[PDB]
């Protein structure tokens, strides 16, 4: 009877987390009025984990909405299976913030965490073991970046043992919106890589990646780049949830990926992902699971792991399966493909099978990967921070709202050692 | 004209009775 | 509550608002009365039972453009007290608008100021609207955008200036007021867009094809790119753009804030249903080099931050695939310390139409407001301007007469070839 | 057997003591009318705490009605609730109280106190005992302020070992009406530490931050001002009317929750106060019903808690709930945060269990803490006295009337040793 | 029961008076020909079955302003011998109605306030109702004051003189009435509330938008007021005000009683429905300079106590959070010794409209009676016109030849003298 306090942060985390709010609703059977809806014992028991129980008798999620603009948090509220949340963890903030990691850590947010972390508290010391923190922010703006960056550092502090998952989205080289991202993201790793224990890393643009090579999709859009996410996550805490022959939560996840503390930046992924003929046309064997974890194609990084080395890899696999092929498919691929692998370390890999699968599926694998290839996505937002830093671009609307150029230099200087260790080990 | 010490709020407090676009 | 102040003073001032609020009253349903049959509190209160009065101050310091307004079909619309009108004008002298008629006129004004800010709870910015190709929107602007900088100086202040036109001009002392309104542009304006004469004139002949038309024809476009500015207060959004991030991620040194705009597509009845207007052929027509509407070519400059304001049926991922090619294009040149440079916003709201306007129904359109180092030229035709008039000092004896000392002009003149050398060195 | 007879004394105190009787009455379940709908025997068990039987089966409130001008006098009868009222225990003036400390104790208030002690005699003499007297005033008026506590002191006189429960509202520290608040301030809680017993606070602009943010109420009433203290009553008087597991008369409150004899200000709260948005999502348990109780954006006086520290508190519990389940939530909220209690009290609280619940909840409870913390409120009133009274003002009304200022000077010098004696029991 | 006597004298009693109990009468369902077709006990009696009779003792020495009420449309409402008027006006001589004639009538006007006081139960007030720079407004009015405080020396006394102006003006002897009837105002007076004329003007002009309002116009304006001050004493209320507690918690040391009023909103039909009408602004109209009703800008003064007064629909919650903006606002400052206080009442029924003038329905209004220190330079400009005109004793053998010795000019100076002292250190 774990919990996890799910907090979502942004507008990108937000809206991340409203998808994974309804994606473990109806894979709980829960309804937009919290009511259970079929009979089944192992869809209820571990309801605890995401959900608290009412006098009224609805399941209202462990959530806790946080964005200082008010109209995203409207959005999410008058949606579909927003009923469930509790008005309470609304904490709104009526001035923006507005793209600026300065105004998200230093100013307006500041006097926004003293409220937040009240709602926190109230949900946080309701029991006697909090498994995790599982944050959803973005990297890119202000309000994500910023008071996320808050959260993370008073919850660490307050909460020194407590895991803190955090499913952030990094800003994305291709095409982006937000021009002071490398700015957003420089100040926002420094603080990520000293207070976190699993820092998922998630782009955009392999999100769209995958629902043009994987899915085929002509017409995605931001709902569905977020359902994916929504799967990932769901997949991730599924043994905190449901039964397995193999149980493995989030701290097992932990300790099992990281070889020493600061490398703990991961990559996700999800693979059953079919396409429009492709649903009658594929099998649904062990080994072909494993084919779709270890693709490019299928990461959702663009931070591709042929160019790099695999320190260690784990995979949550789900669903009725053979407890021998989800092991000999990691020993092939570890054979098959052996200079991918790190040599210091034998056995790479984690296998663990839950027994309960996505709704339809019969099974499904969710790929949490610690690489050597994260190097390029701190390598180019180092690029295109310095590239400005260099001359002082947009600078003084960061010093205005109360920093110095020091904390710049120490925020590149950490990313920047963030490439190194990263590189002898490879 | 007892218009200020309205009921807005009955025995049990809890007081009395009184845009989003689609990305499906 | 989300709400900003729409300053407008001066005859262009008054009667770009004149379209401005008859296309916010349509497209908020917001009928000639007040009377409509939470989008409007950007732009209207709720006074009365139904009565939406206008978030405005209109200040002109001649009766005839603020009275006919009090006599026009849009007389119960306005709160009346907010039409502030002078009673001479300031005679195309920068001196009389902002020394001698001008010192009385503003307290009045200022005094809506407090009440319509008093009336809101979260105030954003003041999109003031003037010329300063004369007096009056160059005096007042000069004098307003100062006194509100000690009194509300911590907000936004969008400012959508009319720049003297190169070479077409209706004023011969117009050269003296814009070199004598960088002093007051320059630092009490947060943002400072310059909007042209032929830059709209043009877009009229290319687009519009319409071969004769009127002063109200540019302030329907005008309006139209208001209403994509502040698109994303009102409305919904994917990406929304509010008024605090067109100014973090547009203006990179505290200088150089004078940006340009580009609506697109500006089409008629005609070619909109020839063409297949979609999210990336209406961004290549917005990088138009013609289709600025300053007369300022960007192909001789080069870009640093360019602000794309997407509206209507436009999916984010169509921003991207464009933005992509944009940025491959190779006449379009960016600037090496900024790899970024496309802030992107998306309204579910389509543009709307005034009936019996120039446009027709367009499903997507794009705002652009961008900056470049191409807007120094527009300065320096404007330096060269001032000093052929300032060789032998004509037309000094009226601005001397009224109350400035002559220094004026050489301080103003300065300041303003110190801005051309900002603007050199920020693109080396 | 236990009669408390209520003494209602001000404009404030006749509103406040309408709902105090509209609240009663409810959950005694007695019509305006005067008869009773409930059909139950324990409803009508300890009908005698508040209400004196007469001819033809009505019941009347033993309640002193008590002004100086008889407005509010026809709007108490004229409401709903109020004609129930004996109309000789409507003992008023015809003069009007005008907000002068002196016009109530030594001149027009005091012709008429001969008139109101006969009714208070007449309602109190002919019984078996009466466990107590409840008063509210209106301190910083004319008249519950004024002859308000002169009724006090008559009746400590008449009556010295009985109980004197005073509801008293002290001046609002944000804005308030009334310029001669800090003048009728003093004067009074001059009297209210020597012939008094338990003063509990009650602020009006604390009572209004409960209904901005704990109740959310966008157009707060007057009404709702009295239906919070309404509700306070039942629960500070409940278990000498309802049966409990642990029985705590309002005696047995005050015997242990003060430890020196001018110690008897008493912070007053209720739970829970919960918003009709959060009605159905929040739970209604112990953990819960602590953890907003001893929350300080609940207690209904504007001195703030955690600057101070809780010499005794104590609870009254009223519903089905466990008389466990009670106290070891005592125990850790004692444990978690022992900053805010004293360490020369050991295991600083009593609780008491009513069996029967307020009328609607199924739990509800009620908090009179005597933290030491009330000297925000008590420099207030100090600092706001030395500068009226520093340069003289005002006075030609106080000394005109028929006093000095020696009384002024010497009722701030009794209030300075009452800030004085809460600092070092701190 | 509750009770007051009005002690209209002058043509400023009279014609205030005509303004004031049509307002009354209708506001109580009172005809003209005096019956209703339980308010009514604090301005009108009960003779048999109807017919409330007011409770007026209508005053003046000369006929010409009492005749048109003893035949106008109100003759058969007021009690024909409480209208009193002798022969002859004392002609803008105070000698001529405290010393000689005069004595004449007090002994029938007195006589007349006997029996009204006698069927009363319990009284409160005696609202005087005068001119000061006048005659009979004055003289009369002084005698009937320092003989009302002998035999009804312990009730309150408002007095709601309307003071000369510092411009505007109308008769050479301004200064030879008002300064030496400041013994009556000080040493007889327990409330005196100026009412200046040139402030009625303007606020008029400004907010009325009418440019030429008559004597009738101004005096609709001050019965707005009484109407709203004499209000918790008639209907039903919320925290509610009396004339003693008015007394008791507005005013500081005893001499100190001068004070200011102004009333808000006092919006026309127009100026309207156009804005919302809210309680915190219509307290910031309340307060702002301009709205004084006597020309005592208060920002160079010194606020010691301010008694507010909303009728009609107003929550309290509104007015502490209002007054709350007024503490907040540095240009409205407040005295070290009172640091607290803003003593605020409000009733339930709305304000109600006179049909055929100039105000609009509205839901709220605010009374505010201040005393700030600037009032005292009501009597710095006072005693300038006054020592210049005496310097070479000026229209000084009309007064020492009637009835006077000349020493009072010498002595009444030295009253305002220290009247200027006693709001110097006050504040300081
Ligand atoms: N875009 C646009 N510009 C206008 C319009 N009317 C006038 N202008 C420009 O304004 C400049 C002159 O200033 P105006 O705004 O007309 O008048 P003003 O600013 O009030 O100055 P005064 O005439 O002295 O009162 C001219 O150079 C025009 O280019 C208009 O309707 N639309
Ligand atoms: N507000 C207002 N003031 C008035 C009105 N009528 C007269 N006054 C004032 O009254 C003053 C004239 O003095 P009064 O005492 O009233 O004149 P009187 O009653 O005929 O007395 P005598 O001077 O003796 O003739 C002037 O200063 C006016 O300001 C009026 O209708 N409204
Ligand atoms: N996947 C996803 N990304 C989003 C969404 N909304 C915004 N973003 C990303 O967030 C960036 C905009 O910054 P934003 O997150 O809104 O800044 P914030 O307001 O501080 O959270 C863009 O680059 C988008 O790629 C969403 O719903 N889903
Ligand atoms: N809750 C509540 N407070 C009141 C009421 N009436 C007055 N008060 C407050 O009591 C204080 C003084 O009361 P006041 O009426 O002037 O004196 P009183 O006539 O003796 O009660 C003021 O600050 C008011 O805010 C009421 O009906 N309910
Ligand atoms: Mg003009
Ligand atoms: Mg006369």
């Amino acid at each position: 009877m774990r919990e996890i306090v799910h907090v979502q942060g942004g507008q990108c985390g937000n809206q991340i987390g409203a998808k994974f709010w309804e994606v473990i609703s109806d894979e709980h059977g829960i309804d937009p009025t919290g009511t259970y809806c079929g009979d089944s014992d192992l869809q209820l028991e571990r309801i605890n984990v995401f959900y608290n129980e009412a006098t009224g008798g609805r399941f209202v999620p462990r959530a806790i909405l946080m964005d200082l603009e008010p109209g995203t948090m409207d959005s999410v509220r008058a949606g579909p299976f927003g009923q469930l949340f509790r008005p309470d963890n609304f904490v709104f903030g009526q001035t923006g913030a507005g793209n600026n990691w300065a105004k998200g850590h230093y100013t307006e947010g500041a006097e926004l965490i003293d409220s937040v972390l009240d709602v926190v508290r109230k949900e946080a010391e309701g029991c006697d073991c909090l498994q995790g923190f599982q944050i959803t922010h973005s990297l890119g703006g202000g309000t994500g970046s910023g008071m996320g960056t808050l959260l993370i550092s008073k919850v660490r502090e307050e909460y020194p043992d407590r895991i803190m998952e955090t499913f952030s989205v990094f800003p994305s080289p291709k095409v982006s919106d937000t021009v002071v991202e490398p700015y957003n993201a420089t100040l926002s790793v420094h603080q990520l890589v000293e207070n976190a224990d699993e820092v998922q890393v998630i782009d955009n643009e392999a999100l769209y990646d995958i629902c043009f090579r994987t899915l085929k999709l002509t017409t995605p859009t931001y709902g569905d780049l977020n359902h994916l996410v929504s799967a990932a996550m769901s997949g991730v805490t599924c043994c905190l949830r449901f039964p397995g022959q193999l149980n493995s939560d989030l701290r097992k996840l932990a300790v099992n990926l990281i070889p020493f503390p600061r490398l703990h930046f991961f990559l996700i992924g999800f693979a059953p992902l079919t396409s429009r003929g492709s649903q009658q046309y594929r099998a649904l064997s062990v080994p072909e699971l494993t084919q779709q974890m270890f693709d490019a194609k299928n990461m959702m990084c663009a931070s591709d792991p042929r160019h790099g080395r695999y320190l260690t890899a784990s995979a949550m696999f789900r669903g009725r399966m053979s407890t021998k092929e989800v092991d000999e498919q990691m020993l092939n691929v570890q054979n098959k493909n052996s200079s991918y692998f790190v040599e210091w370390i034998p056995n790479n890999m984690k296998s663990s099978v839950c027994d309960i699968p996505p709704k339809g599926l019969k099974m499904s694998v969710t790929f949490v990967g610690n690489s050597t290839a994260i190097q390029e996505m701190f390598k180019r937002v180092s690029d295109q921070f310095t590239a400005m830093f260099r001359r002082k671009a947009f600078l003084h609307w960061y010093t205005g709202e109360g920093m110095d150029e020091m904390e710049f230099t120490e925020a590149e200087s950490n990313m920047n050692d963030l490439v190194s260790e990263y590189q002898q080990y490879q | 004209y007892a218009l200020r010490d309205h009921l807005d709020s009955k025995l049990v407090p809890n007081q009395s009775t009184d845009h989003t676009n689609v990305l499906s | 509550m989300r709400e900003v102040i729409s300053i407008h003073v001066g005859q262009a001032g008054i009667q770009i608002g004149n379209a401005c609020w008859e296309l916010f009253c349509l497209e908020h349903g917001i009928q000639p009365d007040g009377q409509m049959p939470d989008a409007f509190n950007t732009f209207f209160s709720e006074t009365g039972a139904g009565k939406h009065v206008p978030r405005c101050v209109f200040l002109d310091l001649e009766p005839t453009v603020v009275d006919e307004v009090r006599t026009g079909t849009y007389r119960h619309l306005f709160h009346p007290e907010q039409l502030i009108s002078g009673k001479e004008d300031a005679a195309n002298n920068f001196a009389r608008g902002h020394y001698t008629i001008g010192k009385e006129i503003v307290d009045l004004s200022l005094d809506r100021i407090r009440k319509l800010a008093d009336n809101c709870t979260g105030l954003q910015g003041f999109l003031m609207f003037n010329a300063v190709g004369g007096g009056t929107g160059s005096g007042l602007g000069c004098l307003l955008l100062e006194r509100l900088s000690v009194d509300y100086g911590k907000k936004s202040k969008l400012n959508f200036c009319s720049w003297p036109s190169p070479q077409v001009s209706t004023a011969v002392v117009e050269p003296y007021n814009s070199v004598l309104s960088t002093h007051s542009l320059l630092e009490h304006t947060d943002v400072a867009v310059m909007l042209d004469n032929e830059a709209i004139y043009d877009i009229c002949r290319r687009n519009l094809d319409i071969e004769r038309p009127t002063y109200t024809n540019l302030n329907r476009l005008i309006a139209q790119v208001i209403s994509s500015l502040t698109a994303s207060l009102r409305f919904d959004g994917a990406l929304n753009v509010d008024v605090t991030e067109f100014q973090t991620n547009l203006v990179p040194y505290p200088r150089i804030h004078f940006m340009l705009s580009s609506y697109a597509p500006i089409i008629s009845a005609e070619k909109a249903y020839h063409e297949q207007l979609s999210v990336a052929e209406i961004t290549n027509s917005a990088f138009e080099p013609a289709s600025m509407m300053a007369k300022c070519d960007p192909r001789h400059g080069k870009y640093m931050a360019c602000c794309l304001m997407y509206r209507g049926d436009v999916v984010p991922k169509d921003v991207n695939a464009a933005v992509a090619t944009i940025k491959t294009k190779r006449t379009i040149q960016f600037v090496d310390w900024c790899p970024t440079g496309f802030k992107c916003g998306i309204n579910y709201q389509p543009p709307t139409v005034v009936p019996g306007g120039d446009l027709a129904k367009v499903m997507r359109a794009v705002c652009m407001i961008s900056n470049s180092t191409a807007i120094a030229e527009v300065f320096s035709r404007m330096d060269h301007k001032f000093d052929l008039m300032y060789a032998k000092r004509a037309f000094v004896h009226w601005y001397v007469g009224e109350g400035m000392e002559e220094g004026e002009f050489s301080e103003a003149r300065e300041d303003l070839a110190a801005l051309e050398k900002d603007y050199e060195e920020v693109g080396i």
